[PDB]
C-alpha cells in the first residue's frame, strides 16, 4: 500500500485550490494605496516590506514603486535595513 | 487527397494604438468582463461573429474564436469600434493572424504505434499524458494531433496555406498506417 | 410571509439604529417618526483606420438606463460558463418581480447566450 | 496621523508646483477632501508634534519652506 | 461604507424617501440619514442571511452580461423562475450580484 | 579541490566564547550544490520504490545533461529530477507510470509530464513506447497473484 | 444648553470611572490605553473597507 | 559483554533519532508554507538502512 | 534486538510536535496549526529482494552470497498524525505500515 500511485498529492491540491480561489493581488489606484499606507504608518513608526505587502494587499513591484516615491529605506540596528513610511 | 481541413479557431492580434481604462470599458461595455485578480485584461464576447476578444490597457487586443480570416478581421474591427464608441481613440493597426486551428477526418483508424515508430524524430505518443499523438512537422511549422479514430487537428499555422500544406504532407504518411 | 419577514426586519433595523441615535445625541422620537413614515410610504479598404465602414453594429443601450423591468439583487458563490451557457449559484438575496418581492436562499440558474 | 503624512506629501507636491506660498491647514484639508472638526484638532495636536520635528519644514506663520538648500 | 445592495429596491427606496422627508423637515441631519442607511444595510444583510431557508430555481436565456469590481450585471430574457411550490414567468430580468 | 576542518583537540580550538573551527567551512558553487541536492532527491525518490542503483545512475547522468543544457532552467529542480527518473526507467526497460513517479515525488503528474516532454526535446533522444507487458510483473507481484495468473494477464493484454 | 454641558461633564466622570474602576481589574489579573490601541487598528480596515463602498456605488 | 543485539540497538537508537530529526525539518518547511505535508514523503528511508 | 529493542526504541522517542511560525500575521490566537506525530507498532517483513522490474520477491541467502546482495528485511511503522488547527476539531489520521 505504501507510496500508492496518485495523480497529485492531496495537500498540494488543497493548497492550489486555496491559491486559485484567492487569486493574485490586484493593482489598486495610487490614491487608495497611499491612504492605506498612511493609516498603517499611523499604527506605529516602523514596518517591514513583507508585512506591509500583507497589509496593503498590492503587488510587490507596484507597492515598492509607490513606497520609493515617498518612503525611504533606513539601515538600522533593529535587524536590517527596512522601509520608513514617513516621507521625510 | 480529396480532404481539406476546416478551420475551427483563429487567433489574431491587433494594436489599437492608444492606452485604455479597463475599469471604464468594463463598466460601459455590453458583454465585457474585468477581473483584475483573475486576469489582467478585459474579456468581451460578440455573438454575431461568435468570437471572444481580450483587451489590455496597453491598447493591444487579441481576438479568438473566429472560423475564418475575414470573420476574425471583422470581429476585431467590431471590438475596436465598440471601444471607440466608448470614447477612446481606438484604431486598427498591425492586425495580424497569430495562430490558426483546423480540424479534419481521414475516415479510417490509424495505428499510432507504427506511426511513432516510423517517425520518432517528429512524433510523440504518450497515452498516459494524452491519448492523441503529437506530430511536429518541420517544413511547415505545424503541430498535428492525430487520433486513433482518424480525427486530425492542426495548429500553429499563420495562414490557411500552412494548414492545407501540412495536411497534404501528413495524409500519405497516415495512409501508410491505415488500420 | 414576506410581510412578516419585513416586520422582523423593521425590528432589527430599529434595534440596530438605537445605539447610533444615542451616539449622535439625537432624541429617540426620530425613530418613531421614521418608522411611521416608512410604513406609510411602503403601504479593398487598404487604409483601415476609419471604423465608420460598419454601422448599426450595436443594440439599444436604453435597457440599462431604464431598469424599470424586474430586478434581482443577490450574492454569487459560483458562476461557471462553458462556451454557450451561463450557470449560476446565487446565494441568499432578494428579487423584485412584478412589484411583488421574493426571498430565497439558494438560487440555481442556467441561461444561453 | 497617516492622513497627516499624506498632507506632508501634498505640500511636497506643492513645492513641486513652485507656487509655494504661506498657507494654513484648513485650505489644504479642503483641497485634499477632508473635513474641519475636532478630528482636525487632534490631528493638529499631532501636527504640532510634527512642528517639533518638521524636517519637512512646517512653521506656524509664514512657512513650508522645506529645502535646507533652496534657490532657483 | 458597506455592501450597499438593497438600497436600490422597494425597501431601500422607501427608507430613503422617508429620510428625505425628515431632512426636508429638518428633523434629522444628513449624517444621521446616512448612518441609518448603513445600519439598515447591516441589518438587512444579516436578516436575509439568517431567516431565509428556502431553495429556488430558474431558467431562461441571457442577452447581456457585465463584470467589474466583483459585480455581475447579467441581463436575461424570457426567464421562468421555477419553485417547488410555485412557478413565475417573466419576460426580462436583470440580475445584479456581488461578493 | 577542497578540504574541511574538524574540532581537533580541546585547547585553543575553541576561543573566547567557543569559536569552534575559527569558522564554518563554507565550500562550493551553486552550479554544483543544486546538482548535489538533485542527486540526493533522486536517490530518495528511487529508494521510495526500491529502484536499483543503475537506474539511479542513469537518472543522475540525464539530470546532468539536462541541467548543463539549461533549457529547463525555469522549471523547478524536483520536477526535472522526477522526469529524469521516469525517462531512466523507460530507457532501462522497466517503465513506471507517471502516477507511480508522482507517488514518490512532491511534483504533480502534470508538471512531471511537461518536464518529461521538455527533457526529451532538449536531449534530442526518444523512449520506446510502453506496452502492456511492461507493467504486468510489478502489478501482479504487488497484487500477490500467482505466476500462472500473471502469465494469463500478460497474454490477455498482448 | 448649560444643562447639556453639565451632562457632558458627567459623561467625562463616567468614562474616567469606567477606565480606572478596572485599569484595576487588569492589574488584579491601562484600559484606556488598550482602547486607544484598538481604535488605532480599525482605521486601516475601515478605509480599505470604505472606498470599496465608493466604487460599488459607481458600479451599481 | 556487548553482543550483536545491544550494539545494533545503539546504532538503531542513533539512526531513528536522525530519522525523526529529518522528518521534523522537512515537515516544518511545508508547515511554514501552509501545505499539509505527506508523512510518507517526509520519511527518508535510506537513513536506517 | 528485533523483537523488543526496535519497538522500544520507537516508543521511547518523544512525539514530534510541529507548529507554524505565526503564519499569515493575523490575530494569531494559536492560529498556526499544531501537527503531532507518534510512531507505533513496528512491523518487520521477511527478507525481500526487489528486482529491476520492481517486483518484490523473497531473497534466499545463497542468492545474496552469489549476487552480492545484502540480506535485509523491510521495516514498517504505524504512524498517527493529529492536526490541531484551533478550529475546535482535531483529526487523527493513521498511516499503517509506513
Amino acid at each position: 500500500t505504501n507510496y500508492k500511485p496518485v495523480a497529485n498529492h492531496q495537500y498540494n491540491i488543497e493548497y492550489e485550490r486555496k491559491k486559485k480561489e484567492d487569486g493574485k493581488r490586484a493593482r489598486a489606484d495610487k490614491q487608495h494605496v497611499l491612504d492605506m499606507l498612511f493609516s498603517a504608518f499611523e499604527k506605529h513608526q516602523y514596518y517591514n516590506l513583507k508585512d506591509l505587502v500583507d497589509i496593503t494587499k498590492q503587488p510587490v513591484v507596484y507597492l515598492k514603486e509607490i513606497l520609493k516615491e515617498i518612503g525611504v529605506q533606513n539601515v538600522k540596528g533593529i535587524h536590517k535595513n527596512t522601509w520608513e513610511l514617513k516621507p521625510e | 487527397s480529396g480532404i481539406v481541413p476546416q478551420l475551427q479557431n483563429i487567433v489574431s492580434t491587433v494594436n489599437l494604438g492608444c492606452k485604455l481604462d479597463l475599469k471604464t470599458i468594463a463598466l460601459r461595455a455590453r458583454n465585457a468582463e474585468y477581473n483584475p485578480k483573475r486576469f489582467a485584461a478585459v474579456i468581451m464576447r460578440i455573438r454575431e461573429p461568435r468570437t471572444t476578444a481580450l483587451i489590455f490597457s496597453s491598447g493591444k487586443m487579441v481576438c479568438t474564436g473566429a472560423k475564418s480570416e475575414e470573420q476574425s478581421r471583422l470581429a476585431a474591427r467590431k471590438y475596436a469600434r465598440v471601444v471607440q464608441k466608448l470614447g477612446f481613440p481606438a484604431k486598427f493597426l498591425d492586425f495580424k493572424i497569430q495562430n490558426m486551428v483546423g480540424s479534419c477526418d481521414v475516415k479510417f483508424p490509424i495505428r499510432l504505434e507504427g506511426l511513432v515508430l516510423t517517425h520518432q524524430q517528429f512524433s510523440s505518443y504518450e497515452p498516459e499524458l494524452f491519448p492523441g499523438l503529437i506530430y511536429r512537422m518541420i517544413k511547415p511549422r505545424i503541430v498535428l494531433l492525430i487520433f486513433v479514430s482518424g480525427k486530425v487537428v492542426l495548429t500553429g499555422a499563420k495562414v490557411r496555406a500552412e494548414i492545407y500544406e501540412a495536411f497534404e504532407n501528413i495524409y500519405p504518411i497516415l495512409k501508410g498506417f491505415r488500420k | 410571509t414576506v410581510p412578516k419577514l419585513y416586520r422582523s426586519v423593521i425590528e432589527d433595523v430599529i434595534n440596530d439604529v438605537r445605539d447610533i441615535f444615542l451616539d449622535d445625541g439625537v432624541d429617540e422620537q426620530v425613530l418613531m417618526e421614521l418608522k411611521t413614515l416608512w410604513e406609510n410610504k411602503l403601504m479593398g479598404q487598404v487604409e483601415e483606420e476609419p471604423l465608420n465602414s460598419e454601422d448599426d453594429v450595436s443594440d439599444e443601450e436604453g435597457q440599462e438606463l431604464f431598469d424599470t423591468e424586474n430586478v434581482v439583487v443577490c450574492q454569487y458563490d459560483k458562476i461557471h460558463r462553458s462556451k454557450n451557457k451561463w450557470k449560476f449559484h446565487l446565494k441568499d438575496g432578494i428579487m423584485n418581480l412584478n412589484g411583488r418581492d421574493y426571498i430565497f436562499s439558494k438560487a440555481i440558474g442556467d441561461a444561453e447566450w | 496621523f497617516g492622513v497627516l503624512a499624506k498632507i506632508v506629501n501634498y505640500m511636497k507636491t506643492r513645492h513641486q508646483r513652485g507656487d509655494t506660498h504661506p498657507l494654513t491647514l484648513d485650505e489644504i484639508l479642503d483641497e485634499t477632501q477632508h473635513l474641519d472638526i475636532g478630528l482636525k484638532q487632534k490631528q493638529w495636536l499631532m501636527t504640532e508634534a510634527l512642528v517639533n520635528n518638521p524636517k519637512i519644514e512646517v512653521i506656524d506663520g509664514k512657512y513650508a519652506f522645506k529645502p535646507k538648500y533652496n534657490v532657483r | 461604507m458597506a455592501y450597499q445592495l438593497y438600497r436600490n429596491t422597494t425597501l431601500g427606496n422607501s427608507l430613503q424617501e422617508s429620510l428625505d422627508e425628515l431632512i426636508q423637515s429638518q428633523q434629522i441631519t444628513p449624517q444621521l440619514a446616512l448612518q441609518v442607511l448603513l445600519q439598515f444595510d447591516k441589518a438587512i444583510n444579516a436578516a436575509l442571511a439568517q431567516r431565509v431557508r428556502n431553495r429556488v430555481n430558474f431558467r431562461g436565456s441571457l442577452n447581456t452580461y457585465r463584470f467589474c469590481d466583483n459585480v455581475w450585471t447579467f441581463v436575461l430574457n424570457d426567464v421562468e423562475f421555477r419553485e417547488v411550490t410555485e412557478l413565475i414567468k417573466v419576460d426580462k430580468v436583470k440580475i445584479v450580484a456581488c461578493d | 579541490l577542497s578540504t574541511m576542518i574538524g574540532k581537533g583537540t580541546g585547547a585553543a580550538s575553541f576561543d573566547e566564547f567557543g569559536n569552534s573551527k575559527y569558522q564554518n567551512r563554507r565550500t562550493m558553487s551553486s552550479s554544483d550544490r543544486a546538482m548535489m541536492n538533485a542527486f540526493k532527491e533522486i536517490t530518495t525518490m528511487a529508494d521510495r520504490i526500491n529502484l536499483p542503483r543503475n537506474i539511479v545512475d542513469r537518472t543522475n547522468n540525464l539530470f546532468k545533461q539536462v541541467y548543463e543544457q539549461k533549457s529547463l532552467k525555469g522549471r523547478a529542480n524536483d520536477a526535472i529530477a522526477s522526469a529524469c527518473l521516469y525517462i531512466a526507467c523507460r530507457q532501462e526497460g522497466v517503465p513506471r507510470t507517471f502516477k507511480e513517479i508522482c507517488a514518490v515525488s512532491r511534483i504533480s503528474k502534470k508538471e512531471i509530464g511537461r518536464c518529461f516532454k521538455l527533457i526529451l526535446k532538449a536531449l534530442e533522444t526518444s523512449v520506446d513506447l510502453i506496452t502492456t507487458g511492461d507493467f504486468m510483473s510489478r502489478f501482479c507481484s504487488n497484487l500477490c497473484l500467482p505466476k500462472q495468473v500473471q502469465m494469463a494477464a500478460t497474454h490477455i493484454a498482448r | 444648553a448649560q444643562l447639556k454641558f453639565f451632562e457632558q461633564l458627567d459623561q467625562i466622570e463616567k468614562q474616567r470611572k469606567d477606565e480606572q474602576e478596572r485599569e484595576i481589574l487588569m492589574r488584579a489579573a491601562q484600559l484606556r490605553l488598550k482602547q486607544k490601541a484598538k481604535e488605532m487598528q480599525q482605521q486601516e480596515l475601515a478605509q480599505m473597507r470604505q472606498r470599496d463602498a465608493n466604487l460599488t456605488a459607481l458600479a451599481a | 559483554l556487548d553482543l550483536a543485539g545491544p550494539l545494533l540497538a545503539f546504532l538503531f537508537r542513533g539512526m531513528f533519532k536522525n530519522l525523526l530529526k529529518e522528518v521534523r525539518i522537512y515537515a516544518q518547511k511545508f508547515i511554514d508554507r501552509g501545505k499539509d505535508f505527506n508523512l510518507e514523503l517526509a520519511i527518508k528511508t535510506r537513513i536506517i538502512s | 534486538f528485533i523483537q523488543m529493542s526496535v519497538q522500544r526504541i520507537v516508543e521511547d522517542a518523544p512525539p514530534i510536535d510541529l507548529q507554524a511560525e505565526a503564519q499569515h500575521a493575523s490575530g494569531e490566537v494559536e492560529e498556526p496549526p499544531r501537527y503531532l506525530l507518534k510512531f507505533e507498532q513496528i512491523y518487520l517483513s521477511k527478507p525481500t529482494h526487489w528486482e529491476r522490474d520492481g517486483a518484490p520477491s523473497p531473497m534466499m541467502p545463497n542468492e545474496a552470497r552469489l549476487r552480492n546482495l545484502t540480506y535485509s528485511a523491510p521495516l514498517y511503522v504505524d504512524i498517527t498524525k493529529t492536526v490541531i488547527k484551533e478550529g475546535e476539531e482535531q483529526l487523527q489520521t493513521q498511516h499503517q505500515k509506513t
